[PDB]
C-alpha cells in the first residue's frame, strides 16, 4: 500500500 | 464517486475506516490530501487518504 499523505495543514 | 483500492484502518478519531471496493462520496477536499468522505457502502463519514481511492462512475 502507498505511504499515507501528511495530515492536512490548517 | 470514488472506489477504495485498498483497505484502510483508521489512525485517528476523525478517520473513516473502509475496505477495498467500497464506494465513497467526497464531502469535502479543501483541506489537503486527506479528504472528508462518506461511505455509500457503510454510511459512515470521516477522513480518508486520497491516494487510497480512484474515481468511479
Amino acid at each position: 500500500a502507498p505511504p499515507l499523505p501528511p495530515r492536512n495543514r490548517p | 464517486t470514488f472506489v477504495a483500492l485498498y483497505d484502510y484502518e483508521s489512525r485517528t478519531e476523525d478517520d473513516l475506516s473502509f475496505k477495498k471496493g467500497e464506494r465513497l462520496q467526497i464531502v469535502n477536499n479543501t483541506e489537503g490530501d486527506w479528504w472528508l468522505a462518506h461511505s455509500l457502502t457503510t454510511g459512515r463519514t470521516g477522513y480518508i487518504p486520497s491516494n487510497y481511492v480512484a474515481p468511479s462512475d
